[PDB]
């Protein structure tokens, strides 16, 4: 695939798996079984009948916002060999192919340097896109938007912490009753 | 600020295409009514009063409006052409070539069946189309 | 026109209902897109609406069942609060008697 | 030669009784598929059926039961025990006088062997999954957990308290089919009831309706060896001989009147 | 009835989309109707639905009956 | 002895956790396990000596077993000592790796140090009787039996019909066939026949029985698999378990005129028969469809190592006139 | 306050028991009705599944409250792996479409609906599943009390085992 | 402190390591019941959030709340363990936990492995077996 500074406007006709191309690009960031459309075995992630699912991503840092240009090379070669068995091999090369890293955690570091899938608004599946654009009425539009704004998840963790604070209050009550009993014995032993 | 800027960007995109309105974001009912006053319409009626292609474009504009204030420098989109219109696809490509051309920060993984990236006006600076070898 | 007698659509809707026919209901009439929606419909809701396509008396029965469940939860929390209140009041009244 | 001669005479009595063989056949079939206790009535019933088919007059029931017990000891080192009646629980080996009957495994440990079994099953589970043996193993495991619960509950814990403790260990009280077992815990409970592992107590308090607690059922109780229980707990926490008698008495406390001792 | 309930008979369409006139002598037994569109088979379904108190939006090809 | 008696007890107990069927070598490991529990171990014995006393105990056992209408037989697994021991040392590797956490004793070191001599033998305590309590297995209802018997019949049919085509090298059976062929002849590129047969197919027809819901079906299958009555191929096919075999071995032998091995004269449902149809032709003196002569895999190996490479029923070029048997 | 509580408690308990009795009667009504519903629906649809020569079941789920109850599908063809649930996650759409076909067949089996119409749903389906749909129509002709059947297809395939009660059509457009 | 990607991601990283260390103190408390872990994790997360003050990415708030919930449970459990020097409730988890070797709240593999093994090793019920000859008819 040919890309660069310009975005990933994949012009993929029928038979190329345009949605499948999107899923492969997403799996370039470590999708799971329910977000890969390939199941337990990774053979179909590779070409059907192939083994070496090569994700090669030369990432040049000769522009604004360079990540370790003198360390990770001006270019960065993300090499994800997704295979039929075992964990997929990784190699984060420099411009000259010098493998600076061999894991996607440094990819995570680079992305956090760039913010460049977790948010539904970030990445939308075929089912998710269909629900957003056709199966979304005002209530469903609201749910889709709040999830994309994470506002749904925001309030989720909000009231989750609220619930654990209620738990904390219950602990306050019980442990304070225990403290009252202990201090009552304390004062009685004083007198 | 997100709701405000989302309504503003929705109105701006509709004006670029032609339109204006408000978002009834009823938290209690968890319902986002979208009452948009359009030239194609009469009053600030809901987007459900618009055409299917018009409703799809309105949803796309609202989604980009949602993207606008979010701290996301990466977005994706696929499998939308099946339940949309080619006019909407072309207008979206124009919106990308007029907005994402200067958005050198957000990585947009947008997937289209046709080679509309180079057929239509979506290539520009910042982030835009790049060659995908058709099968 | 029923037997070539001009009427509105309501009488024909009554006829369709009385003919055991539903050109709207997916259980009797749906499209491929409606088929896939069916393939994504809420199992709870989809089953319920199929039942409605068979029986809705039991549907309202279930609805009242859930409503009574909610009433039960409300009244149950009320009973718990009443029990705790009774016990606390008994203890406090003992204290008042002592005073 | 004690075993040889004894088994020889056993074989002789067999010449007087193939009935015992068929009996244990049914015994072990019923158990293996069911893990079951059997009633005195059922015993004598099948006995009379056999006596008719054998066309031989019925000998002593006590005779028969003792004979087969000895059989399956010399062949199996086990004891057939009958149970005292449930009426004796809420209001010399009786044998022929006892009512409910099962088989008991009469050997001590062979420590290294049980641990090596632990090891084999460790290979098993680690390979297993992100079953009927293992299915029942989980079934019994939850059982044992609950047993411990009741023991810290001094042979008395209500329904809902138990329910909470189940949630305490991540058990879905939602009513879903049990993971791996595809059933409801309620059905498990009804099993322990029929498998006499538990006691369900329902009392009509006029304020709160029927309140239900539970106690240890005599299947477990006869099952539950004291030292077995104790060293079991030691192995739960990987304990040395130091806290032996101290936790022994702590367990005595946890028991109380748990057993009709 | 002698036939199964709701047995359809020949349906006459007139001045419909392109069909100035046509009549289909239908079948009470079975209908393995195979063939793509081009004259409005989906439009034929819309005609059948709308002519029997059915909203055309069940499929959504054309809405206004007139 | 009482020591030996209780030994044999514990053996059978394992057998119950073995649910009635136990490996030769696994039994050996249990022996060493027991001798560590008994602390009576005398290091000076070759594995053979342990085997000796094992079998002495075995005989005492089966003496009483025969008293009981139940009995343990020792057989050799048809996939053969080598393939058996390959899969078993794949787990003896998982075993010694797991025991290194427990290898705090020289006994455990000796255990991991004793590389298991290759052996495919198992011992099985099996019914010898058919009477009321017998049918009173109480395992489950009647349909489950009848249908399972039907599936067994299906597998019998599958075994009888020879399928021609390339050998499934995915089957390790073929791999070891070729390995033996190379070991004996040294012909690294010897031509393989395309004639083969097996029973394992029919899982598709498990789902072709229509008298019960699919759920119950699957679940019963899971029982069996746990109960190791049938077995799952990684291709999804199912055969019937070796011990389960010995049971039905004798019954089916009666029911279907089942020819045994030629050297050990035991029925084997896997091995090598003659691909010459004249060897599988009916022996016209009997009028019975005479399935082609087939040895146990070890029996075939010994025969070819010592007797011939030609059939005896037909004499054919067993190098080319063979059939793989799965 | 205690007087108020003790006055309300008998009334509240009475209402709770009225509830409980109503719930019990509702169970005793629906649960057997739903039992027949699901049982015979699944029987018909799965017998058709086997007529296809394919693995597929539809299970009813009844958690503690009726609001939690539902219906699911669990199918299998790939013998290499055991059966699992059939949903809209990863399976082929044609399998789900055929499942819906059997769904409407069982609906005819149960509902008063005396005839069948299939409106070109087979769009995008492969050869195998469309042949399966055709054979489903055949079995519709193979059932008793021959009603009116309609199925709209764009094309037709070979190897169509036919019978007498059926009537093959051809939509021209 | 309003929008530095480095600050946000380092907060993420410190919090993830904090999660790992809190899982360690999870087992520590399960065996013992220490409150210092809870309080110190509270202080750590609060300090990091103080650094996040002015930074406004949702995920940080979500994960911080996760930390909050975990720490609150830590403190409550430690207090319960502090009040007196139950034990089975401690033990069964420990039994479950010690049957939790894993690499280092659903139901684990060797959880049930150990439990069933224990019962077998100890059951006074003798094991049982079955067969098919006779059901084979
Ligand atoms: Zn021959």
């Amino acid at each position: 695939l040919e890309l660069g500074s310009r975005l990933n406007f994949i012009v993929g006709n029928n038979g190329s798996g345009k949605s499948a191309i999107l899923t492969a690009i997403t799996i370039g960031l470590g999708a799971k079984a329910s977000e890969t459309n390939r199941g337990s075995s990774l053979k179909d992630l590779i070409r059907e009948g192939c083994y070496s699912a090569k994700i090669i991503l030369h990432l040049d840092n000769s522009k604004y916002g360079a990540y370790q240009q003198g360390i990770f090379g001006n270019e960065i070669i993300v090499e994800r060999i997704i295979k039929r068995d075992g964990p997929a091999s990784f190699s984060l090369r420099s411009e000259n192919g010098k493998e600076i890293s061999n894991k996607k955690k440094d990819i995570q570091t680079v992305v956090d340097y760039f913010s460049v899938v977790s948010n539904p608004m970030c990445f939308l599946s075929q089912d998710a896109a269909r629900s957003f654009l056709t199966a979304s009425t005002s209530q469903d539009k609201y749910s889709h938007f709040m999830k994309g704004t994470l506002l749904q998840e925001i309030t989720e963790n909000l009231l989750y912490a609220s619930a654990i604070h209620d738990s904390a209050q219950e602990n306050m009550a019980l442990h304070l009753e225990n403290l009252k009993s202990l201090k009552a014995e304390y004062e009685d032993a004083k007198k | 600020g997100t709701c405000f800027d989302a309504d503003m960007d929705f109105r701006a995109s509709l004006k670029v295409r032609k339109f204006s309105g408000n978002l009834s974001f009823i938290k209690d009912t968890k319902s986002l009514e979208i009452y948009i006053l359009t030239t194609n319409d009469e009053k600030a009626r809901n987007v459900d009063t618009l055409s299917g292609g018009e409703k799809s474009f309105s949803q796309m504009a609202l989604l980009l409006a949602t993207w606008k204030p979010m701290r996301s420098r990466i977005i994706a989109l696929d499998q939308f052409d099946v339940f949309m219109d080619q006019v909407n696809r072309k207008i979206g490509t124009t919106l990308i070539v007029k907005k994402l051309k200067d958005i050198a920060r957000t990585q947009t993984i947008i997937i289209t069946p046709q080679d509309i990236g180079k057929i239509a006006d979506i290539d520009s600076s910042g982030v835009s189309i790049h060659r995908m070898r058709d099968p | 026109l029923i037997n070539d007698y001009q009427v509105s659509e309501s009488v024909v809707k009554t006829l369709v209902a009385q003919l055991n026919i539903q050109l709207d209901n997916l259980c009797q009439f749906l499209s491929q897109e409606r088929v896939e929606e069916f393939a994504r419909l809420k199992s709870v809701k989809l089953l319920v609406e199929t039942i409605r396509s068979i029986d809705a008396s039991l549907l309202d029965v279930l609805d009242e069942l859930r409503e009574l469940q909610g009433n039960e939860q409300s009244l149950q929390k009320d009973l718990d609060f009443k029990k705790a209140k009774i016990v606390h009041l008994r203890q406090e009244s003992d204290k008042l008697r002592k005073s | 030669d004690v075993d040889l001669t004894e088994d020889l005479a056993v074989a002789k009595i067999v010449k007087e009784n193939p009935v015992a063989r068929k009996m244990v056949r049914y015994i072990l079939s019923r158990g293996e598929s069911q893990n079951s206790i059997i009633t005195r009535n059922k015993l004598q019933s099948v006995i009379h059926e056999a006596a008719r088919e054998e066309n031989i007059a019925k000998p002593s029931f006590s005779k028969m039961f003792m004979d087969i017990n000895a059989i399956l000891y010399n062949v199996y080192g086990f004891e057939l025990q009958g149970l005292p009646s449930k009426n004796n629980m809420n209001a010399e080996p009786l044998g022929h006088r006892a009512q409910k009957f099962i088989l008991l495994n009469n050997v001590p440990h062979s420590k290294n062997f049980d641990d090596f079994k632990i090891l084999q099953s460790a290979h098993t589970y680690e390979e297993l999954i992100v079953l009927s043996t293992d299915r029942d193993l989980v079934y019994k495991g939850v059982l044992s957990v609950i047993l411990c619960i009741v023991f810290f509950s001094k042979n008395n814990i209500l329904h809902q308290e138990l329910i909470k403790f189940l949630e305490t260990f991540g058990i879905p009280s939602d009513g879903s089919k049990i993971a791996i077992l595809n059933i409801t815990i309620e059905d498990l409970i009804k099993s322990l009831e029929k498998r006499e592992y538990i006691v369900r107590l329902e009392e009509k308090s006029d304020t709160d309706g029927e309140v239900i607690s539970y106690r240890i059922g005599r299947r477990t109780q006869a099952e539950l060896g004291l030292e077995s229980l104790e060293k079991l707990v030691q192995e739960i926490m990987g304990l040395e001989k130091e806290q032996t008698k101290s936790l022994h008495d702590d367990i005595i406390k946890s028991i109380g009147d748990s057993y009709s001792i | 009835s002698s036939f199964q309930p709701g047995s359809i008979i020949k349906i006459r369409l007139q001045d419909f989309v392109t069909y100035t006139l046509t009549e289909f002598n239908l079948s009470p037994s079975l209908n393995m109707i195979i063939g793509p569109n081009g004259s409005g088979k989906s439009t034929f379904v819309c005609a059948v639905c709308l002519g029997l108190a059915g909203k055309p939006e069940y499929i959504g090809r054309s809405k206004k009956v007139e | 002895p009482v020591t030996g008696d209780a030994t044999a007890k514990y053996l059978l107990q394992y057998i119950l956790s073995a649910r009635g069927i136990c490996h030769e070598n696994a039994l050996i490991l249990a022996l060493m396990r027991l001798e560590t529990d008994a602390s009576t171990l005398n290091t000076e014995w070759s594995i053979q000596q342990w085997v000796d006393k094992l079998n002495d105990y075995i005989n005492a056992i089966n003496v009483k077993l025969n008293l009981l209408g139940y009995k343990i037989i020792r057989i050799n697994h048809g996939i053969g000592r080598n393939a058996v021991t390959l899969k078993a040392k794949q787990n003896f590797e998982s075993f010694e790796d797991n025991t290194a956490i427990r290898a705090h004793n020289n006994d455990y070191a000796v255990l991991q140090s004793i590389v298991l001599p290759e052996s495919n033998r198992f011992f099985v305590y099996v019914n010898l009787a058919s009477t009321e309590e017998t049918k009173l297995a109480t395992r489950f209802n009647q349909n489950e039996i009848e249908f399972m018997k039907w599936a067994i019949e299906q597998f019998m049919i599958s075994g009888e019909t020879i399928v021609e085509g390339p050998a499934l090298e995915t089957s390790i059976i073929v791999k070891e066939v070729n390995r033996i062929l190379v070991a004996a002849t040294g012909d690294s590129n010897l031509a393989k026949w395309r004639k083969f047969s097996t029973f394992t197919v029919g899982s598709t027809n498990l789902f072709q029985f229509q008298e019960l819901t699919a759920t119950d079906i699957e679940d019963l299958l899971l029982r069996l698999c746990e109960l190791k009555w049938f077995y799952r191929t990684q291709e999804g096919k199912f055969g019937i378990d070796l011990r389960c075999i010995a049971e039905l071995e004798e019954y089916l032998t009666s029911m279907y005129n089942l020819n045994t091995c030629q050297n050990c004269h035991k029925l084997a449902i896997q091995g090598v028969r003659c691909g010459n149809e004249s060897c599988r032709e009916e022996n016209e003196e009997t009028g019975e469809n005479s399935l082609s002569q087939i040895w146990h895999v070890d029996c075939f190996k010994h025969y070819i190592t010592h007797v011939s490479k030609n059939c005896d029923r037909c004499g054919s070029s067993l190098i080319t006139e063979g059939v793989y048997v799965i | 306050e205690l007087r108020e509580l003790e006055h309300t408690v008998p009334q509240q308990s009475k209402d709770l028991e009225t509830i409980k009795a109503k719930l019990k009667e509702d169970h005793a009504v629906l649960e057997p009705k739903l039992d027949d519903i699901v049982s015979k629906i699944s029987a018909r649809f799965a017998r058709l599944f086997n007529n296809v020569g394919s693995a597929g079941a539809v299970r009813l789920e009844k958690p503690k409250d009726y609001a939690e109850w539902k219906i699911e599908i669990m199918v299998k063809f790939r013998d290499n792996a055991p059966l699992k649930k059939l949903d809209s996650h990863t399976q082929s759409g044609g399998e789900r479409a055929v499942s819906t076909v059997l769904y409407m067949i069982a609906l005819q089996e149960f509902t008063s609906a005396p005839f069948r119409v299939v409106d070109q749903i087979n769009q995008g389906m492969d050869s195998r599943n469309e042949r399966i749909v055709h054979k489903a129509m055949v079995e519709n002709a193979c059932a008793e009390n021959t009603s009116q059947y309609f199925l709209i297809t764009p094309k037709l395939l070979t190897g169509l085992h036919y019978h007498e009660k059926m009537r093959i059509h051809c939509v021209m457009a | 402190k309003d929008g530095d990607p480095q600050l946000e991601f380092k907060v993420l990283q410190g919090y993830r390591d904090l999660e790992s260390e809190m899982h360690k103190g999870r087992a520590q408390v399960t065996r013992t019941g220490d409150i210092g872990v809870a309080m110190d994790n509270l202080n750590a997360v609060d300090s990091l959030f103080n650094k996040v003050i002015g930074i406004k990415n949702n995920g940080l708030f979500a994960h911080d709340a996760r930390a909050m919930v975990s720490i609150s449970e830590l403190a409550q459990i430690s207090v319960r363990n502090l009040k007196f020097d139950a034990d089975e409730q401690s033990a069964a988890d420990q039994q479950e936990e010690s049957d939790g070797d894993i690499d280092r709240n659903e139901f684990s593999q060797f959880n049930w492995f150990r439990i069933g093994a224990l019962y077998n090793t100890i059951s006074k019920n003798a094991p049982i077996t079955d067969h098919l000859m006779g059901p084979l008819s």
